[PDB]
RNA sequence: ACCUCGAUGUUGGAUCAGGACAUCCCGAUGGUGCAGCCGCUAUUAAAGGUUCGUUUGUUCAACGAUUAAAGUCCUACGUGAUCUGAGUUCAGACCGGAGUAAUCCAGGUCGGUUUCUAUCUACUUUCAAAUUCCUCCCUGUACGAAAGGACAAGAGAAAUAAGGCCUACUUCACAAAGCGCCUUCCCCCGUAAAUGAUAUCAUCUCAACUUAGUAUUAUACCCACACCCACCCAAGAACAGGGUU
RNA sequence: UCUCUUACUUUUAACCAGUGAAAUUGACCUGCCCGUGAAGAGGCGGGCAUAACACAGCAAGACGAGAAGACCCUAUGGAGCU
RNA sequence: ACUGAACUCCUCACACCCAAUUGGACCAAUCUAUCACCCUAUAGAAGAACUAAUGUUAGUAUAAGUAACAUGAAAACAUUCU
RNA sequence: GUAAAUUUAACUGUUAGUCCAAAGAGGAACAGCUCUUUGGACACUAGGAAAAAACCUUGUAGAGAGAGUAAAAAAUUUAACA
RNA sequence: GCUACCUAAGAACAGCUAAAAGAGCACACCCGUCUAUGUAGCAAAAUAGUGGGAAGAUUUAUAGGUAGAGGCGACAAACCUA
């Protein structure tokens, strides 16, 4: 019965009716480690320069 | 076993405490053998202590029958209209008199199990839990993935 | 309550007689007012794609019969003819699976005195006599035809190969060695009571036996189907389908046939007429025989090698 | 497996079966009328409809007379089949043998019927009646037939 | 085999009391046009049976009064007549069988 | 000697097989004292198969003819309320021997009763997506010095196993069957290689990645809620099912 | 006998009516896998499965039933025989 | 940091959780002596207490409405037929 | 520190025991293998190690819908080269 | 009164080939070699098929006799009322 209890849907979409009875979104435990082309440029100029290379290197 | 016997809830009889507190018991049947070596406690109660106890507690009734009987009993009718009998035959006087005052003090609701031992009558004081409290409320209470 | 009944209790003896040369004019008119189906609303006509699924039709099993070939073998082929034939409902791609589309078809007529009330309701709105047998083909989209339409024995052309479905022959409660082909215990070298049976039917350690054990049990009514079978020849005006070797089920039972599965026979069905083959507007009759290149016809010069 | 398998199993043998059937034929033609069991008078009834046709064939056919030797066993019975029923139906074909079922057996509860060739003397068997034409369905039907008589 | 454990009475309430087992009810039957005596669909009465096979009994008591002892088995159709109902026209080469009785109002 | 002597019936054999891979073959890879054909070994792979007879009771064992193969082991040394008792476990007797004798032999032989009507669990069509051999061309080519003799591609034929059928043959006949006929459709991963860092070379990658490389997100059966006395049936133990226009 | 079994008849068998046993039975509301345990679990641990009820088959299990093992040992228990 | 016992504390009362064996206090039914007289008391006595011995007798279950068991056919119930 | 020991009179019962730690002997420096010694446990309650006799905690008995504790959860990932 | 043996007086053995025969085939009869059914069965040892003897050391009816430390035994330690 608890498992009947449950509905899980694959992706975005969900149906009208339980769009309708929603209460209370619970937070998500992980974080979302965030990659890095959303930093914010701001937050890469606040972040240190560790180290400076040779001159002369092609990488 | 208490799955095999009934149970009722902890309640007063007609709220006593609350008000003025009354003696539940109205009477007290005794039935004394005359000759017999089975209500020679009794006989001896009859003849002392008796007197004293319907003088200590006005509100009961006590008779005493005087029948020729081979076990002598006692009769104690409540006044919410139950009928608790019990024996008396071959016991002291002083076994006697603690059954008799047993019998005064308690009141006439069932001897069984008494089933979570507290009758609060509002038991919430704040306010009752429910699955709303501790929960805040949105703006225009929109729920979760709404669009207006 | 409510005793049982049927059609015919409470008629009189004059009334029986009016009743069934009644609804047999009734149903013949209706069946021969479904005979022009091109001039009357039809849905549009397709051409073929290389990814497409037509519709099958019910074929009754006549008999079998030997044929020849003209390098002189012998084959054997089934009859399957096809009474009558009418597509009776279309069901949408998104109300079935929600991956291909299906096409009811229907079987023989039958009574209409021995049919259930919804189903007397369903032919009624469709305007059909009923069907012997209803089944269902999984078409694509753009082979839909028009429910009310007739399927004749010329939707399937000599060269080409289909599959074909009945309910087998029954054979009752049979024992172990009819049924799974086992063997039996030997007759007369001592055997006690014991010429027919099983045997042992698990190990001991388990303590148990398997639930897909072979055991006695029922044989033998259960849908089958046999797959590629070459289609001989086609004959036009008693509805007659020759296709090659067996067919499963008894004889004037009823099978369903379709074309093949079979990925050898994949897009072969380009040269197959596609909605289905239209009596009407084909502009020209059929002859009363359509035969392959290599069966030798009735009417031949009667094969000499070289 | 007893598909398209007539004529069931009766005696203790086939012999035995055919000698209970030729029984029970001869005490149809001697009596006109018979009470049996179910499976029997089946059997009984469609034996007696071509053993009515051996008759029709003629007195002097040595054929019939050999099959009408076999099948009565009182030897009375033969003039009687040659001279009484198979005159009386040189109209019809094969309409005899009338069989209906009668209720049950007392002592072991087997379903019985009784057939009898027509003609036949006797009292009148309560046959079931068709039911009548002045009723309600029948006279709704009686309407729908003159009305569509007079409409074509 | 042996039973290993004595069967309870709820087990056996359960097998000799479900709709498999019952006796079901039938509706068959219907009230007779003649006498009312409760027939059954599909089977002749067994009143209106037992009155024509009590008379088939006495015509065939009569029968064999006529005809001896066994093997006579006559070679001419027979017809029957009641009190009065003198033989008719047609009736010339037929057997005459009477009993003695009224002519009851079923048999024609 | 830890359950089992108020009984766990013992060896083989017949039917039925389930499973493990430390693989006999069919599949795919590395090395070779691999010129080819046969071979040896190693990795992966259990979907499938693994013959007919003689003798000894034999499981073992020896031999004949085959086949791609006649695999190992476990399952109460599988399965005796499914079967046999061939020896092996009595009562008779003979031979050799021990013993005065009665008696005996991990010596041999002739003969010697296999009882159960299923109470409980489990089970009683999982609807279907097969395997292998052989023949022809290549070719008498690649390979030697010659004998000998290949892969790969193409074409054709069968056998086994499964599912059905009665038109020819046959047992037999208003039926059932084989000796007869018809059909049978997708893989499986161990390595062989580009680009390229930690380590500016190189490097197939428990580095980010790119190909062989993934069959499948596979399709065909079956999917109409109630007319039901009775009759028939290729349907069927009863029940249930199909037809009665 | 078999390769390789098939058809038919009777008995048997299934349904209806009547009469109407026996061995057996601690109570059972009586499933599967792995592990554990007096060393081989339906009743224990962890998972899996799970609306109820007959009718007809099968014998893998209930260390299945009838015989206080007939094989082995003990008993200051018997008995036959020399 | 927390959970976690019949260990300990907390209110009350405390003789009230071992095999064989031993010690102690009570107690139902029965008869007798004396009391008692809607079933009791003080003493003596004993055929003085059954969830179990493949225990004996009697009743009824399960197996089970299961195994098994019968009557040749027609008919005028004179007879005939196989 | 404690409160038990000796003797006297009268008897029954135990005296076919297992596992664990240690010192040993036989065996294979094998066995849930056999035999002694020292100690513990079981054949007595409860909790824990998955169910578990012998491993750990814990013993003197009840009611409580109070509390504080004893024993009580397994961590590990590894091959280049001048 | 079954069975082992004996005694008194009885009874039976078709047909063919009969070599003369404790001869041959084969009835009735006696016995029970093999197979199948049955195992709470028809039966506490049967039924069906296949068998040996069947003019003699044959089978059998009646009555009597031999009894347990024994009787009897063409020695199976066979039988002596399942
Ligand atoms: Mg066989
Ligand atoms: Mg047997
Ligand atoms: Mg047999
Ligand atoms: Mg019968
Ligand atoms: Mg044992
Ligand atoms: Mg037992
Ligand atoms: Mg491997
Ligand atoms: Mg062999
Ligand atoms: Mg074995
Ligand atoms: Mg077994
Ligand atoms: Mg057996
Ligand atoms: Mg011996
Ligand atoms: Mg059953
Ligand atoms: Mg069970
Ligand atoms: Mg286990
Ligand atoms: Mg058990
Ligand atoms: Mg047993
Ligand atoms: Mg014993
Ligand atoms: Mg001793
Ligand atoms: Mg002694
Ligand atoms: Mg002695
Ligand atoms: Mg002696
Ligand atoms: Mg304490
Ligand atoms: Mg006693
Ligand atoms: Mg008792
Ligand atoms: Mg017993
Ligand atoms: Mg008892
Ligand atoms: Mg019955
Ligand atoms: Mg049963
Ligand atoms: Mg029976
Ligand atoms: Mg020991
Ligand atoms: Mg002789
Ligand atoms: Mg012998
Ligand atoms: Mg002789
Ligand atoms: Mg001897
Ligand atoms: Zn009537």
């Amino acid at each position: 019965t608890m498992m009947e209890r449950l509905h899980l849907f694959p992706d975005e979409y969900i149906p009208e009716d339980i769009l309708k009875n929603l209460v209370e979104e619970l937070p998500q435990p992980r974080k979302i480690p965030k990659r890095l082309d959303e930093y914010t440029q701001e937050e890469i100029d606040a972040f240190p320069r560790l180290w400076t290379p040779p001159e002369d290197y092609r990488l | 076993t208490a799955r095999g016997t009934p149970s009722r809830f902890l309640a007063s009889v007609l709220h006593n405490g609350l008000g003025r507190y009354v003696q539940q018991l109205q009477r007290l049947s005794f039935s004394v053998s005359r000759d017999g070596a089975s209500s020679r406690g009794a006989r001896e109660f009859v003849e002392r202590e008796v007197i004293d106890f319907a003088r200590r507690n006005p509100g009961v009734v006590i008779y005493v029958n005087s029948r020729p009987c081979c076990v002598p009993r006692v009769v104690a009718e409540y006044l919410n209209g139950a009928v608790r009998e019990e024996s008396i035959h071959c016991k002291s006087v002083e076994e006697i008199s603690t059954l008799v005052q047993k019998l005064a003090d308690q009141s006439g609701l069932d001897v069984i199990r008494i089933r979570k031992p507290f009758h609060t009558d509002n038991p919430s004081i704040q306010g009752q839990w429910h699955p709303f409290t501790n929960k805040p409320t949105t703006f225009r209470g929109l729920r979760p993935r709404e669009v207006q | 309550g409510k005793s049982g009944t049927w059609w015919d209790e409470h008629l009189s003896e004059e009334n029986v007689p009016f009743i069934k040369q009644l609804v047999s004019d009734e149903d013949k008119a209706q069946l021969a007012s479904k005979l022009c189906p091109l001039k009357d609303e039809p849905w549009p006509i397709h051409p073929w794609e290389p990814g497409s699924f037509r519709v099958g039709l019910i074929a009754l099993k006549l008999g079998m019969m030997p044929l020849w070939t003209k390098d002189g073998q012998k084959h054997v082929v089934t009859l399957l003819q096809v009474q009558d034939c009418h597509v009776l409902k279309y069901t949408s791609k998104e109300n079935c699976n929600g991956k291909m589309a299906t096409l009811s078809v229907g079987g023989k007529t039958v009574s209409r005195f021995r049919k259930a009330t919804s189903i007397l309701e369903f032919y009624r709105e469709l305007g059909l006599p009923p069907k012997q047998t209803v089944k269902i083909f999984n078409i694509t989209d753009n082979a839909a035809i028009k429910p009310g339409t007739p399927l004749y024995a010329a939707h399937f052309r000599p060269g080409q190969y289909v599959d074909v479905t009945a309910k087998t022959i029954g054979k009752g409660f049979q024992g172990v060695m009819k049924r799974w082909g086992f063997k039996g215990q030997p007759a007369t070298h001592g055997q006690t009571k014991t010429h027919r049976r099983p045997g042992a039917v698990a190990t001991g350690d388990i303590g148990r036996v398997w639930p897909g054990t072979k055991m006695p049990g029922k044989m033998g009514n259960i849908y089958r189907t046999e797959y590629g079978l070459k289609v001989w020849r086609i004959n036009t005006k008693h509805n007659i389908i020759y296709v090659n070797g067996s067919v499963p089920g008894h004889k004037n039972c009823l099978v369903k046939v379709k074309d093949s599965k079979l990925p050898a026979y994949k897009d072969l069905g380009k040269n197959l007429p596609f909605p289905t083959y239209f009596p009407d507007g084909d502009e020209e009759e059929l002859p009363e025989d359509l035969y392959d290149e290599n069966v030798c016809q009735p009417g031949a010069p009667s094969i000499t090698f070289a | 497996i007893s598909h398209g398998r007539v004529f069931r199993r009766m005696g203790l043998g086939p012999e035995s079966r055919i000698h209970l059937l030729r029984n029970l034929l001869t005490g149809l033609v001697r009596h006109e009328r018979i009470e049996a069991p179910w499976a029997r008078v089946d059997e009984m009834r469609g034996y007696a409809e071509k053993l009515i046709d051996y008759g029709k064939l003629g007195d002097t056919n040595e054929r019939a007379m050999r099959m009408a030797d076999f099948w009565l066993t009182e030897k009375d019975l033969i003039p009687k089949l040659f001279q009484v029923l198979a005159p009386r139906y040189k109209d019809q074909t094969g309409g005899y043998t009338r069989m209906l079922q009668i209720p049950n057996r007392s002592l072991d509860r087997a379903k019985m019927a009784v057939i009898e060739y027509k003609g036949n003397c006797l009292p009148p068997l309560p046959l079931p009646r068709r039911d009548s034409h002045l009723t309600l369905l029948n006279q709704l039907l009686q309407g729908l037939r003159q009305d569509l008589r007079q409409s074509q | 085999a042996a039973p290993k454990n004595r069967r309870t009475i709820e087990v056996n309430r359960c097998r000799r009391r479900n709709p498999q087992k019952l006796i079901k009810v039938k509706n068959n039957i219907d009230v007779c046009p003649e006498c009312g005596h409760l027939k059954q669909k599909h089977v002749l009465c067994a009143y209106c049976y037992e009155k024509v096979c009590k008379e088939t009994a006495e015509i065939r008591r009569q029968i064999g009064k006529q005809e001896g002892g066994p093997f006579k088995a006559p070679t001419i159709e027979t017809v029957v007549l009641y009190t009065g109902e003198t033989p008719s026209e047609q009736d010339q080469g037929k057997r005459i069988i009477e009993r003695d009785r009224k002519r009851p109002s079923w048999f024609t």
